[PDB]
């Protein structure tokens, strides 16, 4: 899901996704993370965060 | 994480594992037995043929 | 034991650099901040001056 | 020129009110027979069951008085020509799938378009009395998930005007 | 006691559904046993999962507001419509005898008490080398903190613990204070804000033996 | 939302049939065979003696 | 006034109070909307609403 793996519950305001975004793009990113089974989660980090930093696609999301 | 998960999508998400379990799904619900897991054995059964 | 106590010892002295960094991070942009804020504000005001 | 029935409000020994209704006995014949039918046998006794606020007061069940559906007859789907836009319009109340209807019976609070076409309504309030009766009920002092804490109770219930 | 989110993640099926919500933890498996239809859907879906964006902080009863198709108050349920909701129209089999709904049914159907927070403990084993991260909630005693460490040796009793207390010296630890009281603190939020990896450091506990027989 | 319609949707999400699939697919995306048709009809044939 | 802000002739059911407010907040909330004319029109309609819903509010209002 868009929720889990941020690590956030369905429940999370908007600091909480901030923050939770912050913490996993800078545990992941390649130039700092330098390898691993990184590469999906990265994408999926990045993602997650742009369909939840927006409120109408947020929404949108929520119901569907 | 997305290791373990992923591992699980690209098997789930493939043709042979999804539309063998919607069409069992789909004559399940059809059929109601009293019993679904020996009419899923007969069903299986007589599926391996095909 | 005397492992652990200076791995604590590195944590709190990694600790203190971030705090300073932080401040630093802070008062460079509020450095830049006061810099823009009145370049903005003096064109308004030799603007109204030319007027 | 239709038939009257009117019954008693009494909310724990205390009466509440009362209500009389005309019963559409020109567009939903077998309808009214059965209410009236149950009105007389029945009804004397049986709790308000679900009351909501700006939609309608229901209540009416039989062998059980708590909601759950009763056996020894099922009542087919007779006329929807009576359209619920005004308060007080009585009607009876079936599960989703038609020509299941029970004696559960609902009288509206407030117009209610969608119900157009899915339920038979067979009656009206008389006067401005009664409806400002069910609309004091809506506020009493503490209901419990939809339905009145105290036993909000049809203590009477008669028939007047009519064979 | 207390429950992390994982451990509540644990049980999602028909068989033994757990679910977190409003700060508890709520075991519905007896609901889903006894109403076994369309209604039990939503919340077996959820199984296992966080129920508070269901609800509101207010009052326990889940989120209302004005259906537009009827303008009438009732529960907004996106997802679907769970036990002991009624429906929107007037119909013949809902029943109103039952007494309370499950999420005001505390008694009967709490056991235990969600954590708001968990944190990373590290526990060394002196006498044989043997570290282990643990995730336990922030604010536990640390008597169960022993018994979440005790699938790790299973006489974890007779050992006595201790923990780097502030110079720093490593002292005992009472068994009846959580781990904020002993002098163990929590620093990840710090660790967070200043662009530090919530793994480079972690609190350490030593376990010692007291040798018995 | 015919009474067939009803009546699968209450089959469909009852405890027995649901748990079971969830119970079998599960499985099957541990094991992860590449003929689940027969993989299949052993772990029912093992489920079922019980 | 309260009634005005909304349109309501004070004879109005409480249906029509509800439509009033679901169409003018929908088309006047902050974030649908940028504009601080209909945030403070929306400020206004919450208001009127909030103490125009209660029937006993309504009731001490309508006294005054």
């Amino acid at each position: 899901d868009y929720y889990e793996v941020m690590g956030l519950t369905r429940s999370a305001n908007d600091i909480d996704i901030r923050r939770a975004y912050r913490r996993l793009a800078l545990k992941y990113h390649p130039d700092i993370n330098k390898d691993g089974a990184a590469g999906d989660e990265f994408l999926r980090i990045c993602e997650a965060y742009e369909v939840l930093c927006d409120p109408k696609t947020k929404g949108f999301y929520d119901l569907y | 994480q997305t290791p373990l998960y992923e591992k699980m999508r690209d098997y789930a998400h493939s043709n042979k594992v999804q539309e063998l379990l919607q069409k069992m799904t789909a004559d399940l619900f059809i059929e109601r037995p009293a019993d679904p897991v020996t009419w899923m054995i007969k069903w299986l059964s007589e599926e391996q043929k095909r | 034991e005397a492992a652990e106590r200076r791995k604590l010892e590195e944590k709190e002295r990694r600790m203190q650099q971030e705090r300073e960094r932080v401040e630093r991070e802070r008062v460079v942009r509020q450095k830049v901040a006061a810099s823009a804020f009145a370049r903005g504000y003096l064109s308004g005001i030799v603007n109204t001056v030319f007027d | 020129g239709r038939t009257y029935c009117a019954f008693s409000i009494q909310q724990s020994s205390k009466l509440l009110g009362t209500v009389v209704l005309e019963l559409f006995t020109d567009i939903a014949p077998a309808t009214c027979a059965n209410f009236i039918k149950y009105i007389k046998d029945g009804y004397q006794g049986t709790p308000l069951h679900r009351i909501v606020p700006n939609g309608w007061v229901q209540g009416g069940d039989i062998v059980d008085g708590s909601g759950k559906g009763d056996p020894g007859f099922v009542l087919p789907d007779e006329t929807y020509s009576v359209k619920h836009d005004a308060p007080g319009v009585l009607g009876m109340a079936t599960g989703g799938q038609p020509h299941t209807a029970n004696t559960q019976f609902y009288i509206s609070l407030s117009p209610l378009p969608f119900l157009d076409g899915k339920r038979v309504a067979f009656g009206r309030v008389l006067n401005k009395q009664s409806l400002e009766n069910l609309l004091a009920l809506q506020t009493l002092p503490t209901f419990q998930n939809e339905r009145p804490v105290p036993d909000v109770v049809i203590a009477s219930c008669h028939v007047i005007y009519n064979p | 006691r207390y429950y992390t989110p994982y451990e509540v993640a644990m049980h999602n099926t028909p068989d033994d559904c757990w679910v977190s919500f409003l700060g508890g933890v709520y075991n519905l498996t007896d609901l889903i046993k006894a109403n076994q239809g369309a209604l039990a859907a939503p919340l077996i879906a959820a199984a296992g999962q966080d129920l508070t964006h269901w609800f509101d902080p207010t009052t326990k009863d889940p989120k209302r507001h004005i259906c537009p198709a009827t303008h009438i108050e009732r529960f907004y349920t996106p997802m679907g419509r769970f036990i002991h909701v009624p429906p929107p129209e007037p119909m013949c089999n809902w029943d109103t005898s039952f007494g309370l709904p499950w999420w005001r049914d505390a008694k009967k159907y709490q056991i235990g008490l969600l954590s708001a927070r968990t944190r990373v403990i590290r526990v060394r084993n002196v006498l044989t080398d043997q570290e282990d991260q643990i995730e336990v909630p922030c604010e536990e005693k640390l008597v169960e903190i022993r018994e979440r460490y005790l699938e790790l040796n299973a006489h974890a009793k007779s050992y006595t613990w201790k923990a780097l207390v502030r110079t720093h010296v490593f002292q005992e630890l009472d068994l009846n204070l959580t781990l904020e009281e002993n002098g163990v603190p929590d620093e990840t939020p710090v660790f967070e804000d200043h662009h530090v990896p919530t793994d480079y450091f972690i609190p350490v506990l030593h376990v010692y033996w007291n040798d018995d027989l």
